[PDB]
RNA sequence: CGCGACCUCAGAUCAGACGUGGCGACCCGCUGAAUUUAAGCAUAUUAGUCAGCGGAGGAAAAGAAACUAACCAGGAUUCCCUCAGUAACGGCGAGUGAACAGGGAAGAGCCCAGCGCCGAAUCCCCGCCCCGCGGCGGGGCGCGGGAAAUGUGGCGUACGGAAGACCCACUCCCCGGCGCCGGGGGGCCCAAGUCCUUCUGAUCGAGGCCCAGCCCGUGGACGGUGUGAGGCCGGUAGCGGCCCCCGGCGCGCCGGGCCCGGGUCUUCCCGGAGUCGGGUUGCUUGGGAAUGCAGCCCAAAGCGGGUGGUAAACUCCAUCUAAGGCUAAAUACCGGCACGAGACCGAUAGUCAACAAGUACCGUAAGGGAAAGUUGAAAAGAACUUUGAAGAGAGAGUUCAAGAGGGCGUGAAACCGUUAAGAGGUAAACGGGUGGGGUCCGCGCAGUCCGCCCGGAGGAUUCAACCCGGCGGCGCGGUCCGGCCGUGCCGGCGGGGCGGAUCUCCCGCUCCCGUCGGCGGGGGACCGCCCCCCGGCCGGCGACCGGCCGCCGCCGGGCGCAUU
RNA sequence: ACGGACCAAGGAGUCUAACACGUGCGCGAGUCGGGGGCUACGAAAGCCGCCGUGGCGCAAUGAAGGUGAAGGCCGGCGGCGCGCCGCCGGCCGAGGUGGGAUCCCGAGGCCUUCCAGUCCGCCGAGGGCGCACCACCGGCCCGUCUCGCCCGCCGCGCCGG
RNA sequence: UGGAAUGCGAGUGCCUAGUGGGCCACUUUUGGUAAGCAGAACUGGCGCUGCGGGAUGAACCGAACGCCGGGUUAAGGCGCC
RNA sequence: GCCGUCGCUGGCAGUCGGCAGAGCGAGAAAGAGAGUGGCGCGGACGCUACGCCGCGACGAGUAGGAGGGCCGCUGCGGUGAGCCUUGAAGCCUAGGGCGCGGGCCCGGGUGGAGCCGCCGCAGGUGCAGAUCUUGGUGGUAGUAGCAAAUAUUCAAACGAGAACUUUGAAGGCCGAAGUGGAGAAGGGUUCCAUGUGAACAGCAGUUGAACAUGGGUCAGUCGGUCCUGAGAGAUGGGCGAGCGCCGUUCCGAAGGGACGGGCGAUGGCCUCCGUUGCCCUCAGCCGAUCGAAAGGGAGUCGGGUUCAGAUCCCCGAAUCCG
RNA sequence: CGACUCUUAGCGGUGGAUCACUCGGCUCGUGCGUCGAUGAAGAACGCAGCUAGCUGCGAGAAUUAAUGUGAAUUGCAGGACACAUUGAUCAUCGACACUUCGAACGCACUUGCGGCCCCGGGUUCCUCCCGGGGCUACGCCUGUCUGAGCGUCGCU
């Protein structure tokens, strides 16, 4: 249950505010889960996806065991192109289907200066959790 | 809104136009030139008798009738057949009232919460709430009312050390004072019979908010328990009673239907 | 004549300032109807309301009595409850209509002119030096300028005040700089299943996840994601964490200002004028021989003046102190900024406006003012072939579905085409009664099910009767033991709580002489009720039970092995 | 005679206030906290009691000044002359008549082999206490009228009863 | 000997809607030449009411009404319709 | 016979069982009374008492009243371990039924995501009408009609397509108060080139003032610009609660200018002249301002040139003002 | 026969009811409670590579700077020797900027006429021309300067 008397529970106002979000807060919207090997190496549980991620299927028609790169963000249709994740229109072109970030697990991290810092900030904030608990 | 229906210049053409002689919108140029307005009947127009404000939404309610409905609840809550009547899973629960020993106002962490109600079985009726979570019918989903289930166990406290935020994440469970006592959360939906868990400090202190027959309530400045109309509402056993039945006539049992007439003749 | 002061009045693109317009929900000042009611209507009502004009602020206005009262008196203003639909007004009709007291919210009090004393002790601006400097100020220095005796400043204002004398008591209070130590806004982050089967176009669905109870839970709000999700993501919880900025509260240094009070006596001083008040006129009020306001005329007093709800004279009383000024709070808020919620509406509804809506469009103008939401999970939005000039078609393909094909969810009725069946010269339709034919249904077509009994064929986790154990019911166990227990009754050196408009050794203040009486605060006793302790009767355990004993029933296991 | 070509959707006794009566609930000569205060759902609920101010009710009547809701018997004395009035002490005491649901008593009576006589019940002429309510008759309180004789005193009155 | 017959359970109190245009007939009856005219009394109707008969018809005659079967009737009928 | 209403304010707690004993409907009060002396283990249903059962009578209805609805609609508290992608709502149906009825259930189809029962609460809760509102659709009806101003015809071209377009040729009309050539007001891109032939152009179109893609307006001299006209309109002043209004020379210190002269200051082609400050001298205009693309008002003509502009561009020849 | 007509049903149309959805309203409550000559509200015209409207912005014009953030924006293209302490994008917003009218301000309201000061280019010291910049509205307070009067006077 919810307390706080500035937070709003309204469904009207929490669709419009996913739908009218802007682009510094899709991104933290579009976070995918990190695999288990991940997860237990970083101590982090979800990070926002990124170009060049490495990611894994797991719904949908096209889920499965195959990782590949994540080759578009696009943030304004809240979904993610991947390598391989495709299909042919009736011209026989080749198209990308959009998957939804919370329907992938992240299989691989692009790892730059200030990605490694948002990771490192997420695991110091759950030791804190864990100590406050313990 | 006080203006819904009224913010046109709208005027009645008036007879011998042959047209009805509803007020119409002035002007023209646009669909809305020559239309109704303003009438009930009118697309657009105003409502009858618009709604206001200050229609009477609150009602009084006698003090002595208050308690007197808070006093039928508990009374109704020591029953096992109107609680289970009630909805209540309480098959295996030891005793009625259950009253639970004073530690368990003192719980921190929700685990604790889930193991007392199951040693105590009252983890069916939880399971009863989980099994009816489910969507609400109509446009309460469209005004922040989806989710519906039915009401669980209510746990009454004497004085909360942590009982509160250990129960509050238990779906279908409400946390009662002892001394604030809610007849909505004691009979939801006016029915008596809702399955009550009691601490010992809060059983202990009821004689006192609400006194017993020989002594005044000492918590409340001026009040006693209502007074019975019926002493004994045990009617078989009154009824064959001895001396109720000396005084009766014998019963007449026989049924007379009615005689087809054959003719003498 | 000239020169020079002052006064009154001019011009400056003079130096530096300030006002204008907007918004207007709430606020203050004016002005101000008529629909309407009176079953007509003129007073009245509507209504001091709509419209009109001016002026504001975060609130405004009001406000520290020329008050209420008539009490054993209260004590600024505002608001809430009540007073009270009352006193009163009113073609005394319709209708209208306050106040005081009482209970609350809040609570805060002050300052001039005057009368006086102080050598104008006062103020503004320019120039230079130090400090500060996006709230323009602090200090120092100018034989710098001006204002101001046609009156600035300090003391002081009705609760009295001042000066002097005598007793008593005094060192912290503020201004401008500088330094150090402990609510608000913003940013980032923090639990747990995408586990195993399985349904699906896809699922968040169903089933399962050892004892024990998948995991977390201070988090099972909500939203998103190809259903329907506490655990997939954002979030949610938490006196959770980290990082910025602003503020508030504290402590020291520097340079300034103040040189500060109480009581008792002595002597002095003390107030707002074309205003009050009166006449009259008009408006206004519940205010009635006139409540308030205004115009004109008259026009004050000083033991006076005003009020004392019926005009006036006389006379006592009570109560204030007008004609100058400031003041937070409690109160109001359909505008604005930012938020939260709802037993509301759900695209003819709800705002006119869910959408390129005050838009398109109409009017010369003032103004008037709509219609209009929905493919799909995903554009995968139909390549290619073929007829046609093309629109359109036929195939093909995507999709779970185009029987979803870009104004595409569903897809009603009216109305229309076609197919099928029936029928047809008193328009059609209609009630009742049958008959014929259809469409479909009985998922019909040798026709029910059940108890007991008789007989023939079989087969057994085989019956009764006894034995062991468990459980249950009942018992007037004619009167067994132990319990709790009486919204029962009696006896107590019983250990206590509540109440009393029942009575009465300790202390605080205070009148009188160190005495002695009163107000107030406290024991104690007594009375009623209740709780807990102990003894005696009766008494329940059917809203309230255990052990033994007896009877009965049921179950499990033995034995009975077959005319059951 | 008027409206109605057809289909869809919309479309008209509501809400606030006041009053009256009826009904249901609570408490009851009381009752009501509504305003105020205290202590996610919750703007809820709980509480106040030296917060019951206050409303309504518990008293009416008169324009008002004002007044404001049973008596009798016994004994004693004073005055008038057995009866009356005034003042003193003791006893009883909220009226009566008719009707009146219900309740109470009970003349007599409710069978089995026949008599006596019991316990519990049961019916019943007649007789009683009489609810509510109605009719009638008395009484009491306030306004007003007529008649009339007394009683009181810090104020001896154009006094008060 | 509840003092004629016959029939029938009565009394009482609150609150209350619609109505307040009527019209027709036997008999009586006013005005008028009269009127399907205007205006009264009494009772009954229609209004509010179908049903059998008067071919048809607000009021005439019979009779008043839940949904049915059988029987019998009223007023009216029985050449054919 | 059945349904309901009313009446009997009728009957049933007695289902009193092997701790047993079945009855109390019958013309005519009150006990199936209690006592003291003289083998089997068995026996239907019932009773939501707001239930169930019996007997008798009755049944018209406008206006109007009242009752009961397990009639219907939306939402709220409870409850149904309710339903649902193995298919919700909605919709359709010569399918099967229930109820006096309001209505409801089930079957089949379509549909694609939510919905309902019961106890209570609440209401913007039930349509045939209102010359009702809004939207849609009929018959009329392939009907009225597409008739004002004399008129067309031949050939060819483009083209899928020609009565209507283009070219040529005939026959006609307007008949210089024009159906010609140019402007003002108004329009605002309609102008010009190319393309289209969806919609529109009340037949058609190969065409258009439609649609689409791009272009096009050149000035000292032509207008505006300036003047004043009828008039409008500030200031001073007056009036006015006030936004403001009256008024335009009227209650006004209404000139910011000048030939010249005298005192200075600055500069430069520094010789002496400018500029500049002050003083002297001189000074009616007497009403700010707005007001005309037809009035007043200097000065441009010829030729050529584009798809569309030209007294504007280019060539030539001029001219007014400063 | 067959048309036509009527009824019912299948299918197809026309139509947009119903149902389900809701980034919209409506109502209540809370906190704050801030416009302008330093030029507001409002209006006009502009501004994008492709851009009509809406939206945003103002010749620095679908935005500059800064701070946070941390890899996009996206309908297509493109990538400035745009791209990780050489910082995409979004957000915040304190710096800078902000055309014309409008209380609207030189006078007028036609993009009409000026006046003063300074600067630059023609020219060549002044002039003259062109361009740029700053000023030039009403009322009103304090002060300043320059004045006026047969106003009151003083000395001459
Ligand atoms: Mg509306
Ligand atoms: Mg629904
Ligand atoms: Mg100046
Ligand atoms: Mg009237
Ligand atoms: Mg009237
Ligand atoms: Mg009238
Ligand atoms: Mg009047
Ligand atoms: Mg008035
Ligand atoms: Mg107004
Ligand atoms: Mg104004
Ligand atoms: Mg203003
Ligand atoms: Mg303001
Ligand atoms: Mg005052
Ligand atoms: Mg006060
Ligand atoms: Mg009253
Ligand atoms: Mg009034
Ligand atoms: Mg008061
Ligand atoms: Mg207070
Ligand atoms: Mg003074
Ligand atoms: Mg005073
Ligand atoms: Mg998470
Ligand atoms: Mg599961
Ligand atoms: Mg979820
Ligand atoms: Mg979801
Ligand atoms: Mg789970
Ligand atoms: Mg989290
Ligand atoms: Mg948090
Ligand atoms: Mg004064
Ligand atoms: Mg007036
Ligand atoms: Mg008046
Ligand atoms: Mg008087
Ligand atoms: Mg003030
Ligand atoms: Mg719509
Ligand atoms: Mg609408
Ligand atoms: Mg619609
Ligand atoms: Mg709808
Ligand atoms: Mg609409
Ligand atoms: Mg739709
Ligand atoms: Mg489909
Ligand atoms: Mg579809
Ligand atoms: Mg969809
Ligand atoms: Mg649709
Ligand atoms: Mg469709
Ligand atoms: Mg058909
Ligand atoms: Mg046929
Ligand atoms: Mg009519
Ligand atoms: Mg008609
Ligand atoms: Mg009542
Ligand atoms: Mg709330
Ligand atoms: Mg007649
Ligand atoms: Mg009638
Ligand atoms: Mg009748
Ligand atoms: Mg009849
Ligand atoms: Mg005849
Ligand atoms: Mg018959
Ligand atoms: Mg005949
Ligand atoms: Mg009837
Ligand atoms: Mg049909
Ligand atoms: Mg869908
Ligand atoms: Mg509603
Ligand atoms: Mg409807
Ligand atoms: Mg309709
Ligand atoms: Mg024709
Ligand atoms: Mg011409
Ligand atoms: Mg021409
Ligand atoms: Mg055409
Ligand atoms: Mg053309
Ligand atoms: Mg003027
Ligand atoms: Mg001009
Ligand atoms: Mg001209
Ligand atoms: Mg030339
Ligand atoms: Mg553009
Ligand atoms: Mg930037
Ligand atoms: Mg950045
Ligand atoms: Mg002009």
């Amino acid at each position: 249950m919810k307390f706080n008397p500035f937070v709003t529970s309204d469904r009207s106002k929490n669709r419009k505010r996913h739908f009218n979000a802007p682009s510094h807060i899709r991104r933290k919207i579009m976070s995918s889960p990190l695999s288990k090997e991940l997860r237990q190496k970083y101590n982090v549980r979800s990070m926002p996806i990124r170009k060049d991620d490495e990611v894994q299927v797991v719904r949908g028609h096209y889920k499965g065991q195959q990782i590949g790169k994540v080759v578009q963000v696009y943030r304004k249709k809240y979904v993610i192109y991947i390598e391989r994740v495709q299909r042919e229109k009736a011209n026989g072109t080749t198209v990308h289907v959009g998957i939804h970030p919370s329907k992938v697990v992240i299989t691989r991290l692009k790892l730059d200066k200030d990605r490694k810092k948002i990771l490192e900030r997420k695991a110091k904030s759950r030791q804190v959790g864990k100590e406050k608990g313990k | 809104s006080e203006l819904a229906g009224h913010q046109t210049s709208a005027e009645s053409w008036g007879t011998g136009r042959a047209v009805a002689r509803i007020p119409r919108v002035r002007g023209g140029g646009t669909h809305r030139s020559g239309q109704g307005a303003f009438g009930n009947m009118c697309r657009g127009g105003r409502m009858f008798a618009p709604t206001k404000t200050w229609r009477r939404w609150h009602r009084r309610v006698n003090t002595t009738q208050k308690r007197y409905a808070i006093c039928s609840a508990l009374a109704a809550s020591a029953l096992p057949a109107l609680v289970m009547s009630k909805g209540h899973r309480i098959e295996e629960v030891p005793e009625l009232p259950l009253v639970v020993e004073d530690k368990v106002e003192g719980y921190k962490k929700t685990k604790e919460a889930v193991l007392l109600l199951k040693k105590l079985k009252a983890w069916n009726d939880i399971k009863k709430v989980y099994a009816s979570q489910r969507m609400r019918a109509g446009k309460g989903k469209m005004r922040n009312r989806r989710r519906i289930q039915r009401r669980g166990p209510c746990v009454i406290y004497n004085e909360d050390n942590g009982i509160v935020k250990a129960f509050r994440n238990i779906p279908g469970i409400t946390l009662l004072n002892v001394t604030k006592l809610n007849i909505l959360k004691l009979a939801p939906g006016g029915h008596v019979g809702r399955f009550c868990i009691w601490t010992e400090s809060a059983f202990r202190k009821l004689d006192d908010l609400y006194g017993t027959w020989r002594k005044a309530a000492s918590l409340k400045s001026n009040y006693n328990l209502p007074m019975h109309k019926m002493l004994n509402t045990d009617l078989s056993r009154i009824l064959k009673s001895p001396e109720i039945q000396r005084a009766l006539r014998a019963p007449r049992k026989k049924i007379h239907r009615r005689v087809l007439k054959k003719n003498p003749l």
